[PDB]
RNA sequence: CCCAUAGUAGGCCUAAAAGCAGCCACCAAUUAAGAAAGCGUUCAAGCUCAACACCCACUACCUAAAAAAUCCCAAACAUAUA
RNA sequence: ACCUCGAUGUUGGAUCAGGACAUCCCGAUGGUGCAGCCGCUAUUAAAGGUUCGUUUGUUCAACGAUUAAAGUCCUACGUGAU
């Protein structure tokens, strides 16, 4: 019943896509690797 | 009007709360690094690729050491949301002539000098 | 108390209350009468009347009421509260 | 406890009040430092809907229920108890709380629908025919919001709407 | 495509949306 | 019995003369004959002048950006006359008077010619900017009432608040930023470039610290 | 420490001990002896393994 | 009844029930308070 | 959850506005009530609230949902251990 | 001007109907500036009708006679391999 616009990508109406736990999880875990090199890094 | 972004220099400064959290120690630091290419060089700008192609990180998980001067530490930290930097540490002493066909690099950055196929 | 004056009074005749001052466990019957001897409640009807009774060796707060139809009923509130005797009251005063 | 006895004896109703007996709180409270019935207990988050016992210490033979100030709870546990009260006169827990009533239990309409985890009322809500597109579609809730802080032992959130 | 200001909130980037639900309070 | 607080004097606040706000205009004195383009960049961000208060000690706090015309104003100045007393409160206007000219062309006219004629003319307005100011000798709940009662009216967010209450805004909102529990800030992010994030971002957030977007504020963002 | 029984008071996984080291150590030496008794006196027939040849 | 989104009592004899999903204000003595949430 | 007497039709164009048409001061009696804090009033009556008397739960996380044309769309599980 | 100039037939009317309510009605409610038949407001329900005619070239538009009505939109501004 729901029609969506031109390109549910692209454009002004598009179809949001959201996040979940596992992309929390991988950006979290890529912070820390990233906080990690940081501080290996730092000297 | 996207470009290079540059880093302050406030950001790369050690606390003691991040030397007890890790395995760091400010005096005496280690001499060589290990970087471990983990994200693609597609979708980065041409000089991030450059970079990478500079480095000796052309596949994906592969081991690589450089120094630990100025100049690999800002090549790193251009190039540090592609790659991983893990230190690289000696338990023993350094892989004389004699132990040059016998060695390996083992996990977490061990470049053990007498590498064995039998067990303890 | 203004359900008691919503509803009516004309058929009760007289009512009375009895209990003891020195003890504990007469507040009930005190705001039974405070409430039943208001305003609204008492002008609502000018055939009936109230007799305040107060004994010292009573050691019973018995309310005893009639109406007109030759009944009777006698409520003594040593363990039971204003409302609940309240809408007895009017329950049996709506009923008959 | 306290209940009313009338009789009628000559024209002459008789309204009495006797008071009779009640239990007591254990002698050997695990945490006396406690300001609550369920907090001196370490019942803090571990009950569900399914205990008919802790249910019916807190509520009425005939289907009320009792304020704060009677029980002892605060101003979150006592909500917990309401809403958890609801889901077991629904599911057929709880046979002998039922309403007083002269004789209406005659006609057996619809018959008896098995149910658990019942949060609204049968008979109100409208059954949903668009169910919406596939991102926002309509759920049926289930559970209670109040019961999302309780222990959990599966390695995921509790699913209130699916 | 769209100005950097306008009156329907416009959604933002698929990785601007990730690192404003994973930096969460 | 209960006890009976004395209640607060108002000795040291005189009433000046005109307590009713003045009469707002739809074009200046004198007419642009340069049209000028649509700058957006007069609403993006924080507001910088007009924040703190000067006279009065209740103002209407923004929450978000747009623009004022003759209308607005208008409305809102009949609606404080109407709803104010003369004898015990006054009000001074923060915004200044509308000029930002905009191009209307025709209507069913082809896309080309060059820009409209000028019409009428807005004001802009940022987040955090106090649109209107009102003190006198009254207390908190009428006052924050009829201003809710505009602020509600008006095409951006907007809260009746005054100086203790922006001061306990303030205080619980830095509370909440400098007690977080994850280690993961917008901030740090964004300026350390964590990611690649940089490429998707935008160079003002560097200073909106992930609250501003376009010209709405989130103040529950951290 | 003391918690009534209710719905979720108890885990729904039965609660399970470990026995002791020394006995276990002991059963463990008596099962392989008794295994290398029964390879020594010839009790087997048709065997199979799990050779990892050219990975 | 009238649909209004934000429901309030006009007078004082208005008092507010939450009945078939719905939050009603009913009203004896003011008959024209009767509002509806849509 | 209960509860409300009086110095008065406090001062004035309109016939009078007697607590809600405008002005500076908005008095004053017993415990305690405003020359008026919310409806019905040409000029008066009808109802509540603040204040005694009386007990004294939370006396309020502030506001944030919508319906077009072939027919709505996969199904399901809040409770055996990341 | 995003498939459509190696071809998408264009206004009505006859015939055929489908779906939707932002409903004229018969089904069921509440209020009224509802005294009773004449009206209005808000809700649920589509199982039907939506006339007989003139002239102007009409989907537009004009006037005579009824009941509860001569309702609206989409279906290639429905339907020319009828
Ligand atoms: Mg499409
Ligand atoms: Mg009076
Ligand atoms: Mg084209
Ligand atoms: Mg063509
Ligand atoms: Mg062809
Ligand atoms: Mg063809
Ligand atoms: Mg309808
Ligand atoms: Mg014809
Ligand atoms: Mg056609
Ligand atoms: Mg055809
Ligand atoms: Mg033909
Ligand atoms: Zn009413």
């Amino acid at each position: 019943r729901g029609r969506i616009p031109g390109r549910q990508w692209i454009g002004k109406h598009r179809r949001p896509r959201f996040v979940s736990l596992r992309a929390k999880q991988n950006m979290i875990r890529r912070l820390e690797i990233e906080a990690e090199n940081h501080y290996w890094l730092s000297m | 009007k996207f470009t290079r972004s540059r880093i302050p220099e406030k950001v790369f400064q050690a606390s003691p709360e991040d030397h007890e959290k890790y395995g760091g120690d400010p005096q005496n630091p280690h001499k060589l690094h290990i970087v471990t290419r983990i994200k693609s060089t597609r979708r980065r700008p041409y000089w991030e690729k450059d970079i990478i192609k500079m480095l000796g990180l052309e596949k994906a998980h592969t081991p690589q050491v450089h120094k630990n001067i100025p100049s690999v530490n800002a090549k790193l930290k251009v190039v540090k949301h592609l790659i991983r930097i893990k230190p690289l540490k000696l338990p023993q002493g350094l892989p004389a002539e004699e132990n040059m066909s016998n060695t390996c690099l083992k996990s977490t950055g061990e470049l053990v000098v007498q590498w064995h196929l039998k067990p303890v | 108390a203004a359900a008691l004056a919503r509803l009516g009074l004309r058929p009760v005749k007289q009512v009375r209350v009895q209990f003891c001052p020195f003890e504990k466990n007469v507040e009930s019957t005190r705001t039974f009468l405070q409430t039943v001897s208001s305003e609204k409640v008492r002008s609502t009807n000018l055939n009936c009347s109230v007799i305040a009774d107060v004994r010292h060796d009573g050691s019973e707060p018995c309310v005893d009421v009639l109406f007109g139809d030759g009944h009777r009923l006698i409520m003594r509130g040593a363990h039971l509260t204003a409302l609940e005797m309240l809408t007895a009251f009017a329950s049996h005063i709506r009923a008959r | 406890f306290r209940e009313v006895v009338e009789t009628q004896e000559g024209k002459t109703t008789i309204i009495e009040g006797r008071i009779t007996a009640t239990p007591k709180e254990s002698p050997n409270p695990p945490n006396p430092s406690g300001q609550c019935p369920i907090c001196r207990w370490n019942l803090k988050h571990k009950y569900n809907y399914d205990d008919v016992l802790l249910l019916s210490q807190f509520i009425r033979p005939h289907g009320g229920m009792l304020p704060r100030k009677i029980t002892g709870l605060c101003q979150e546990e006592h909500r917990k108890i309401e809403e958890c009260v609801k889901m077991a006169h629904r599911a057929g827990l709880l046979p002998n709380h039922r309403p007083r009533l002269p004789e209406g239990v005659v006609p057996k309409s619809k018959p008896q629908l098995n149910r658990y985890l019942t949060r609204w009322a049968p008979g109100s809500v409208k059954p949903i025919y668009k169910k919406g597109p596939r991102w926002n579609r309509v759920r049926m809730p289930v559970g209670s919001p109040l019961l999302r802080d309780n222990v959990c032992y599966s390695r995921t959130p509790w699913k209130l709407y699916h | 495509g769209s100005k950097a200001v306008t009156r329907h909130r416009r959604v933002m980037h698929f990785q601007r949306q990730k690192l404003m639900a994973v930096t969460e309070y | 019995v209960k006890t009976l607080l004395p209640v607060p004097s108002f000795e040291d606040v005189s009433i000046p003369e005109k307590p009713k706000l003045r009469f707002i205009e739809r074009a200046p004195l004198v007419p642009k004959v340069r049209r000028e383009p649509k700058n957006l960049s007069d609403i993006r961000g924080p507001s910088t002048e007009a924040t703190e208060f000067t006279e009065g000690n209740f103002a209407i706090l923004a929450l978000g950006g747009g623009y004022l015309h003759w209308g607005h104003f208008e409305m809102m100045r009949l609606t404080i006359n109407r709803s104010m007393d003369p004898k015990n409160m006054f009000a001074i206007w923060r915004v200044p008077a509308p000029f930002k000219p905009i191009t209307r062309k025709s209507v069913g006219h082809r896309m080309g010619g060059g820009k409209g004629a000028i019409d009428h003319y807005v004001t802009p307005v940022k987040a955090g900017r106090l649109v209107v100011e009102m003190g006198g000798r009254c207390e908190f709940e009428e006052v924050q009432g009829f201003l809710d009662q505009v602020a509600h009216k008006l095409p951006f967010a907007a809260k009746a608040v005054s100086r203790g209450t922006l001061e306990k805004m303030r205080k619980d909102q830095e509370e909440r930023e400098r007690n977080n529990q994850n280690p993961w800030t917008f901030e740090r992010i964004a300026t350390a470039n964590m990611l690649g994030i940089r490429k998707v971002l935008s160079p003002y957030d560097l200073t909106h610290k992930g609250k501003y977007w376009g010209k709405f504020y989130m103040p529950k963002r951290v | 420490g003391y918690v009534p029984k209710t719905s979720l008071s108890s885990p729904p996984w039965p609660e399970v001990v470990l026995p002791d080291p020394v006995e276990e150590t002991r059963h463990h030496a008596e099962v392989v002896k008794k295994v290398n008794e029964m390879i020594v006196t010839g009790q087997y027939g048709r065997l199979f393994a799990v050779v990892h040849f050219a990975s | 009844f009238k649909n209004k989104t934000v429901l309030k009592k006009r007078c004082k004899d208005c008092y507010l029930v939450k009945r078939r999903g719905r939050w009603y204000v009913y009203c004896k003595t003011h008959p024209r308070h009767k509002q509806r949430q849509m």
